[PDB]
């Protein structure tokens, strides 16, 4: 559900997280290259055991897998992460590693189809 | 280069010679413990030499069975120790024909040092000539003058045909110069125009002359310089070859000797 | 399409860039295919219903 | 481009020492440089 | 490199086996993957200094395959026979 | 290969990056949860 | 290695002596021998 | 991170100087009043050393000498540190690229002082380098496969594609394989299960040094003929320990130490008696070391000091000898005496063994328990388990250990380092290559592919030269097939290189080329005739001293006019043959190339044209 | 049986040696798996010198020659540093000599070398004749269609 993507403190979500005066936490960064635009902002990612989920139904074509989506989708979102900035001389967790507000890191998991025992 | 390379790139060309039932050589016998193994191009050579067997020997004369074999074993026994099979003044030569050694020596000599004596076996090439396959332009090496030349006439043929017919485009596109050129010759007031534009023809024309003066000197121009060398030599340079030559040998190869006559 | 080399000459020295941009539109090109190949798709139609009684 | 990404570095930089003024002295010409250049990239990573 | 080993089984080789290290989140565990077609993950796979086990393979492929799907039909007619059979008979005997 | 090849060879996204275009139906409502905090 | 060749009936010298007599004249300065 | 050097300050005193001190009086230990004296203070005079000794600023170099003496025990500990670490941080150093001084001690505490860095360094994670470039810091194309970081994992060895291991300077081609039997297989019973082997043994050597000595001897000779006189048995026996020769042998089978230990010592036991003195070369220079510059090494120096290194070498081997053969090497078998002594002190060594290995009852006071080389019982040596074995020229022996099996978690272990050990040495060499060798396979083997890099290469062959005999490279043209129809014979192209043998029009281009040569070299004699002149009519104001420094100059000016003349050379060199063609430079290329010798600088006229050749440089 | 591979390269080395000398003279005439291993116990420069100590070299060699001619940010990690570091001290550890055991803190490479190298240098295009229009209840689609029709018309405004 859009609301439980992000820790925005929004009276939708339960609340699971809060301060000692009870308000719920938030976690927005305003993205000091693009302001002014609250969707752009940066915000961490809520536990998966934690989200309210839509489970919906999807006929895959015959041709998904040597179209290749998937794999340009994993190689896309798995080829960014750390890197050390010697000019600062520091680690470094890029902007575009990052989650914007409303965005998740997909889990794609297969099923075996012996694991049935019918 | 290494010899796997060479012994597939000799390959295509045959040489004949004559073994025993056994299959074993055969040589002739000299003096002082000395023998000598032979390869004739040309298999009437080895036909002639064990009818001169006949001539003394008849029994041999009917144990003989001719043999046709590339280069390829007899360039690898050559890439041996000569003495694990038996060596005490067994020396292998090649026999070229006649024929092809004389057309080779008057090579030689309408060259500008006239001599009578021939090193190798004789090989020939051709300036320009050089086979194009699909990828890459490698050169065909031949034994004979006159597969060699029936290639090369083909080639000049279709290439003087090919300049004939460029002088023919360069005929066309110069219709259309005069056109604009005459556009404005006389066309309209003179004066400064008409002098560089008719100064523009004389430009046009006389290049264009000298041109096909190019073109046809081409044709009058002699056969393309024709090369021969000794097959012994181009072997031994072939094996040792390491950088530049390498790229430089590995493009040549020979054909089969009276292939493309018929 | 095939283009002449002039156009990407035009296109590749010009230090400029709307004279590259021009030189991409002022660019030409000709086709070979339009000389060997004429190419046409067809459907082989049908001469039964497909509910019909004969069907 | 160089006016947009000039003018990024620019206001991250406001920002910084604007929250920070005990370091906005010129002292720093070479450290308030090397904490911009890396808040301008992301977010500085701490080893653990 | 939290994993130290993993071992393709399967009779098609498409699930593998994962060994996880000491330095993994939870200890040591044998966990199971049914992997997609990626045809980049063998080289991610050794340049990190993981140990590949690979099957026999078993090359024939319908002489390997016969007399186990034979069982793999005639099998659950022995357990429903046994299945009732005990009922039937070795209470009631 | 493709066409308009003369027209296909003629800001921080290098950063940040791309703008995600699927959610701006939430924007105004993020910003009243920015401007009363005690909701 | 290399042979001689003089096209005169050509002579042949080998580094016994071959003469290709327009037939053969295997010189010496008889082949009665095969391979072991 | 690194990068904490330090500047031009003089530590290393170039020991002569140094004696100095060590007839030194009147010296002191300490630093006096900065109030009264600047700082910089190794000056102290009579008076003012009494003045201080009196006050308690400093001690005088004797006081020190009885303070040592009289330290006893926790404070002799404390100023051994003290002084340890002192002198490590600020008198040994060694050199970046640079050429600034990082010490011992800072050094030490940045390599075990920081954990973290360890466990960056013990896992894999590699980490992209976002770009100095400020715009986006986007990380560069650096990444790598690193053959030697694609090959964990694996069980024997290390793949590495070559090149990388050139660039590694693994500089030990393997020679030879042999294996000790307990009891070599017999084909007649069933399957050769009676074969039991004891292990498996390789060996290698220096490959560069290989080709620098024995192929300046015994190269350019037929291969067979250079193996088959007993003169090269003897120089591959003697000059052996000179190649830092390795012998690496690894467990085959369960292996209890008592047993192999026994086993070993009766093995080494025939060898040690039955060898007579030994054979050893002359040390032409001392090698002292430069404890300021602690990585650096003088070889490159002593090839190229003066880029004639030739004729200072020789008046360097004056003062010592004069080699007694081709390569080299001034030999010295020493007399009789030096070769019981030296044998008495090697039986001595090995009667150590069956104390050094099986100290005691008890392995768990063992050396060998505690790591997996052994079982955890304390009394077998695992399978794959590995000793390496290296031998110093000097009578030195270096020998490790490796236990096998996943190459990243391999475990490599130093076990000693003996010096002057020149029995136990000669016994090693001539006992797994000698006359009566534990398998003479390996060492005929092994002699041979010694022979074959004296001419050049490597086995191994790590440089894809197309002639190596061994393992040659292919190029990646295909054999093309001539066709029958005149239809690919195109001669529409300008040019092919020109690739005839002996024929007409290539003897008068050699000619031709031959007539350029002559211009051109006699331009050099005439241009070396100048220099000389040069040298000779300008007045140098030299005060006739140091004979070697006028040696040196002498040959040096020759070499000076030589350069000069190579320079003219190849200027009428670039002339005739742009004046002529590529055709001539090819042919050129082609004839000096194989004049070249295949096993030397430039070796087996042909001299003129090779060094021509490197004018065409 | 690894002779018989070096019996073949002593043959291979024989032959091109030959040849090279007989070329060699030729045109001046004209004119006027057992060994696939690498290892490394010490570093090469110190045993090098250590070796060479005691030889006097008139000239110096082709494999030496390219070892002195290869002699003369991107790899900025700390890593790398560390890496160097370990690197300088056990070169010192291994020339210093010239639990009572040491094991060593980094690995000997012993190593294999590749052999037989070579030189260092949409969619789919079917079609119907003619489409089947629906031709060949309805009052309930004509209705659904006009007030959804007015439905629009009644709600632009
Ligand atoms: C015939 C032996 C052959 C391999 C050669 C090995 C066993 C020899 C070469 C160097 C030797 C050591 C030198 C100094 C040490 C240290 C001292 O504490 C005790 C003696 C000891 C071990 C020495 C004795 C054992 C060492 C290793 C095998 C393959 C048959
Ligand atoms: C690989 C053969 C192995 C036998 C062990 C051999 C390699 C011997 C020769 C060198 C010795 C070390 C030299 C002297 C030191 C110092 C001394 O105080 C304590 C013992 C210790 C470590 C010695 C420990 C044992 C060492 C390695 C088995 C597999 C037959």
């Amino acid at each position: 559900h859009p609301w439980s993507a992000s820790v925005l403190g929004h009276p939708a979500t339960h609340p699971f997280y809060e301060d000692s005066a009870h308000n719920r936490v938030s976690m927005l960064r305003p993205n000091p290259a693009a302001p002014e635009d609250v969707t752009q902002w940066f915000c961490a990612e809520m536990p998966e055991w934690d989200m309210e989920k839509y489970r919906f139904y999807v006929d895959l074509p015959g041709d998904f897998w040597e179209s290749g989506v998937l794999q340009r989708h994993l190689a896309a979102q798995r080829a960014e992460g750390a890197v050390w900035d010697p000019a600062s001389g520091q680690y470094i967790l890029p902007y575009r590693a990052q989650k914007k507000v409303f965005q998740v890191s997909t889990e794609v998991q297969l099923l075996d189809p012996q694991e049935s025992w019918d | 280069m290494a010899k796997d390379e060479v012994k597939a790139r000799l390959a295509p060309v045959p040489v004949y010679t004559v073994a025993n039932p056994k299959n074993e050589f055969v040589l002739v016998a000299g003096e002082n413990n000395t023998q000598l193994g032979f390869f004739f191009f040309r298999k009437e050579d080895a036909e002639a030499l064990i009818e001169k067997i006949r001539e003394e020997n008849p029994r041999l004369a009917r144990d003989s069975k001719i043999l046709r074999v590339p280069m390829d074993n007899v360039y690898e026994v050559f890439t041996t120790p000569r003495e694990q099979t038996g060596l005490q003044g067994i020396h292998f030569r090649f026999m070229p024909d006649m024929k092809q050694v004389a057309h080779a020596l008057q090579l030689y000599k309408d060259a500008g040092v006239p001599t009578r004596q021939f090193i190798g076996v004789p090989v020939f090439q051709a300036e320009g000539l050089t086979v194009t396959t699909r990828d890459m332009q490698y050169v065909p090496l031949f034994l004979c003058k006159e597969d060699l030349d029936i290639a090369v006439q083909s080639a000049y043929v279709q290439r003087n045909a090919a300049q004939i017919k460029l002088y023919k485009d360069k005929a066309d596109k110069y219709q259309a110069d005069y056109d604009q050129i005459a556009s404005q010759l006389e066309a309209a007031a003179n004066g400064r125009e008409r002098g560089g534009l008719e100064s523009r023809l004389a430009k046009a024309r006389v290049k264009l002359e000298a041109a096909r003066d190019k073109v046809e000197s081409v044709e009058r121009a002699p056969l393309p310089k024709v090369e021969v060398g000794s097959f012994e030599e181009v072997v031994m340079r072939m094996t040792a070859s390491a950088g530049n030559e390498l790229a430089a040998w590995s493009q040549v190869m020979f054909v089969a000797p009276e292939l493309l006559r018929d | 399409p095939r283009y002449s080399p002039e156009a990407l000459a035009a296109l590749y020295g010009s230090s400029s860039s709307k004279g590259k941009a021009a030189a991409a539109a002022a660019a030409q090109h000709d086709t070979p295919a339009l000389r060997h190949l004429d190419v046409s798709y067809h459907g082989t139609g049908s001469a039964v219903a497909p509910g019909s009684g004969t069907a | 481009v160089e006016a947009a990404y000039s003018a990024y570095l620019r206001r991250i930089a406001e920002a910084y020492l604007a929250e920070h003024p005990q370091m906005a002295a010129p002292e720093h010409a070479a450290h308030v440089a090397r904490v911009v250049r890396s808040r301008a990239l992301g977010t500085p990573l701490s080893f653990d | 490199g939290h994993v130290a080993r993993v071992r393709f089984y399967g009779p098609e080789k498409n699930k593998v086996m994962a060994t996880t290290r000491a330095s993994a989140p939870g200890g040591e565990r044998l966990c199971k993957v049914v992997l997609p077609p990626d045809p980049e993950l063998l080289d991610h796979l050794v340049s990190n200094g993981v140990v590949v086990d690979t099957g026999v393979t078993e090359d024939d492929r319908l002489r390997a395959s016969l007399l186990v799907q034979m069982l793999r039909y005639t099998v659950p007619f022995m357990v429903i026979s046994g299945l009732f059979w005990m009922i039937h008979t070795w209470i009631l005997d | 290969y493709g066409e308009g090849g003369l027209r296909r060879l003629l800001a921080l996204e290098a950063v940040v990056g791309k703008a995600p275009a699927t959610t701006g139906r939430y924007r105004r409502d993020l910003e009243l949860l920015l401007a009363h905090p005690e909701l | 290695x290399x042979x001689x060749y003089x096209x005169x009936x050509x002579x042949x010298x080998x580094x016994x002596x071959x003469x290709x007599x327009x037939x053969v004249h295997v010189f010496r300065k008889x082949x009665x021998x095969x391979x072991x | 991170d690194l990068s904490r050097p330090a500047e031009s300050l003089p530590a290393r005193a170039d020991e002569a100087a140094v004696q100095a001190a060590l007839a030194d009086d009147g010296g002191w230990v300490g630093t006096p009043d900065p109030s009264k004296y600047a700082a910089g203070t190794t000056q102290l005079s009579a008076r003012e050393l009494q003045e201080e000794v009196a006050k308690g600023n400093v001690m005088t170099w004797k006081d020190f000498k009885q303070q040592v003496s009289g330290l006893q025990g926790p404070e002799r500990e404390a100023l051994l540190a003290l002084v340890a670490q002192r002198v490590a941080a600020e008198r040994m150093f060694f050199t970046l690229e640079d050429g600034s001084k990082v010490s011992l001690w800072d050094l030490q505490q940045y390599v075990d002082n920081n954990p973290e860095l360890a466990a960056l360094a013990a896992s894999v994670r590699r980490i992209a380098v976002a770009d100095p470039e400020d715009p986006a810091g986007r990380p560069l194309p650096g990444g790598g496969a690193s053959g030697l970081d694609r090959s964990r994992g694996l069980t024997g060895a290390a793949h590495m594609s070559g090149q990388e291991a050139e660039e590694l300077e693994l500089d030990w081609g393997q020679v030879g394989r042999g294996a000790l039997w307990r009891r070599r297989p017999t084909r007649w019973l069933l399957g050769g299960l009676d074969g039991v082997k004891d292990w498996e043994l390789e060996a290698y050597a220096h490959e560069p040094l290989a080709n620098q000595l024995l192929g300046a001897k015994y190269g350019g000779r037929d291969p067979r003929a250079v193996v088959a006189d007993p003169a090269y048995a003897a120089d591959v026996l003697r000059a052996g320990p000179l190649l830092g020769m390795t012998f690496v042998l690894r467990a085959a089978r369960d292996l209890p130490l008592q047993e192999v230990a026994s086993s070993w010592r009766g093995l080494l036991g025939n060898y040690l008696q039955r060898q007579a003195p030994l054979s050893l070369p002359k040390a032409v220079r001392p090698a002292h070391l430069d404890p300021t510059d602690l990585n650096g090494v003088a070889w490159p120096a002593l090839l190229s000091r003066p880029a004639a290194a030739a004729h200072a070498a020789a008046e360097a081997e004056a003062a010592g000898a004069v080699p007694d053969d081709e390569m080299g090497v001034a030999w010295r078998v020493q007399s009789g005496k030096e070769a019981a002594a030296s044998v008495a002190a090697a039986q001595q060594l090995l009667q150590s063994l069956p104390d050094a290995l099986c100290p005691g009852p008890s392995p768990a006071a063992w050396p060998l328990t505690g790591t997996k080389l052994v079982d955890e019982g304390g009394r077998n040596w695992r399978r794959g388990g590995s000793v390496w074995v290296t031998l110093q020229p000097e009578g030195g022996v270096l020998v490790q250990a490796q236990t096998g099996g996943v190459v990243g978690e391999q475990e490599s272990y130093l076990l000693t380092h003996v010096q002057g050990q020149e029995a136990l040495a000669g016994a090693v060499m001539s006992a797994f290559m000698g006359p009566q060798p534990l398998d003479p396979e390996l060492a005929a083997a092994a002699r041979s592919v010694l022979l074959v890099p004296a001419n050049g290469f490597t086995a191994a062959n790590k440089e894809r030269d197309p002639n190596h005999p061994l393992y040659p490279s292919f190029t990646g043209v295909r054999p093309g097939r001539a066709p029958r129809d005149v239809a690919a014979y195109t001669l529409a192209g300008g040019r092919t290189p020109l690739l005839a043998a002996g024929g007409p029009g290539e003897a008068k281009l050699a000619s031709e080329l031959r007539t350029v040569m002559e211009a051109a070299l006699a331009a050099a004699a005439r241009a070396e005739a100048e220099a000389l002149a040069d040298a000779a009519t300008s007045p140098s104001s030299t005060s006739s001293r140091a004979a070697p420094a006028a040696a040196l100059a002498e040959a040096e000016a020759a070499e000076a006019r030589r350069a000069r003349g190579r320079a003219a050379a190849a200027a009428v060199m670039a002339e005739g043959l742009r004046r002529l063609g590529p055709d001539a430079v090819a042919m050129l290329e082609r004839t000096a190339a194989e004049a070249e010798a295949p096993q030397g600088g430039g070796a087996v006229t042909s001299s003129d044209i090779f060094s021509l050749a490197r004018t065409l440089e | 049986n690894d002779l018989i591979s070096i019996k073949y390269c002593f043959n291979n080395l024989y032959n091109y040696i030959s040849n090279k000398t007989a070329l060699s003279t030729k045109n001046l005439f004209l004119f006027s798996l057992p060994y696939l291993k690498a290892i490394s116990p010490l570093y090469s420069k110190f045993m090098i010198d250590h070796s060479l100590k005691f030889i006097t070299p008139k000239t110096t060699l082709k494999l030496l020659q390219h070892k002195l001619n290869k002699s003369p940010h991107s790899n900025s990690r700390p890593l790398n540093h560390y890496n160097q570091a370990l690197k300088l001290i056990n070169g010192y550890e291994q020339y210093k000599n010239n639990q009572n055991i040491t094991k060593l803190k980094l690995n000997l490479t012993k190593t294999t070398v590749p052999f037989k190298t070579l030189i260092k240098k949409n969619g789919h295009l079917s079609v119907v004749s003619n489409a089947n229009l629906l031709t060949g209840k309805r009052l309930n689609s004509y209705l659904i269609y006009v007030n959804q029709n007015l439905k629009k018309f009644i709600q632009l405004n």
